[PDB]
């Protein structure tokens, strides 16, 4: 359900 | 939030989303109180009965949001945690006494139209506004009913008399807690709910027109149940703990 | 210093649609 936050922040 | 409405844009610029890295998902509400300090409920991070104990590295805070699920490009900021601080007397074993925690961001967050800290009350603001009948406002992305909202939700709620809070539950309520909600009587209703936890109970001071966070969403019995009321951490009561942590680190 | 003042509301002297229900509760 949650739009992919950017990869960077992870 | 139960029986609340969609927030307006920029309405709660201090509103912070606590987010689980993997599985990516909403953890809790929270609030912005300066450029790298975030205020939330202790139980968002630590709650042994449900096997909750997060470390910094398991989370991010998402600041400036409106939509629950969408990554609001150009608008939200997402920060990493230098360090979680939980009240050293937080009572998770019995009644969630002192349900409060601070989070330091790894780098400062840039303020904007959608991102701005809330004030913390002074004894006199606290003394003047913390009155039965006085309405505060609660915001969060939690359940809509005791499902999920597309956008940040908002409800205004009256602060309820202490003996009524007490007479509404079997749990022992302390001076570090207050309750808010309408009565079956008052016709109108509304409440926080699961996933709203750690979000702010704020009030607008009529003296200087600034918003103050008087409370933190902490607990309840069901969501929006007649004769039941929502419980909030009493932020002024623990402010000397908030200051200590801030001064020291 | 500037806490609690919302850029899209108090800073622009714009009211949100229910902030007055709070005010009015403050006898
Ligand atoms: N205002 C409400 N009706 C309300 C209800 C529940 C919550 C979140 N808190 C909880 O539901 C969990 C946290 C650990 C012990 N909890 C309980 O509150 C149990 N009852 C928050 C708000
Ligand atoms: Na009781
Ligand atoms: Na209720």
């Amino acid at each position: 359900d949650f739009e992919e936050i950017p990869e960077e922040y992870l | 939030i139960v029986e609340g409405s969609d927030a307006e844009i920029g309405m709660s610029p201090w509103q912070v989303m606590l987010f689980r890295k993997s599985p990516q998902e909403l953890l809790c509400g929270a609030s912005l109180i300066s450029d790298r300090w975030v205020l939330t409920a202790a139980h968002c991070l630590l709650y042994p009965p449900w096997d909750k104990n997060f470390t910094e590295n398991d989370l991010l805070v998402r600041i400036g949001k409106h939509s629950r699920t969408r990554y609001e490009r150009n608008i939200e900021k997402i920060s990493m945690l230098e360090k979680i601080y939980i009240h050293p007397r937080y009572n998770w074993r019995e009644n969630l006494d002192r349900d409060i925690a601070l989070m330091k961001l790894k780098k400062p967050v840039a303020f904007s139209d959608y991102i701005h800290p809330v004030c913390l009350p002074d004894r006199e603001t606290a003394a003047s506004l913390l009155q039965a009948g006085y309405k505060g406002r609660v915001t969060g992305w939690g359940n809509l009913k005791e499902g999920q909202p597309s956008v940040l939700q908002v409800v205004n709620l009256p602060i309820v008399e202490r003996p009524v809070c007490k007479d509404s539950t079997r749990i022992r309520i302390t001076d570090n807690m207050f309750c808010a909600g309408y009565k079956p009587d008052e016709g109108k209703r509304g409440d926080a709910c699961e996933g709203d936890s750690g979000g702010p109970f704020v009030m607008k001071s009529p003296f200087n027109n600034r918003w103050y966070q008087m409370g933190i969403v902490s607990w309840g019995e069901g969501c929006d149940r007649d004769g039941k009321y929502g419980f909030y951490t009493h932020v002024f009561r623990l402010k000397k703990w908030i200051q200590k942590v801030i001064d020291q680190f | 210093a500037d806490c609690g003042l919302r850029p899209l509301f108090e800073k622009k002297s714009l009211e949100d649609k229910t902030e007055r229900e709070l005010l009015e509760s403050y006898i």
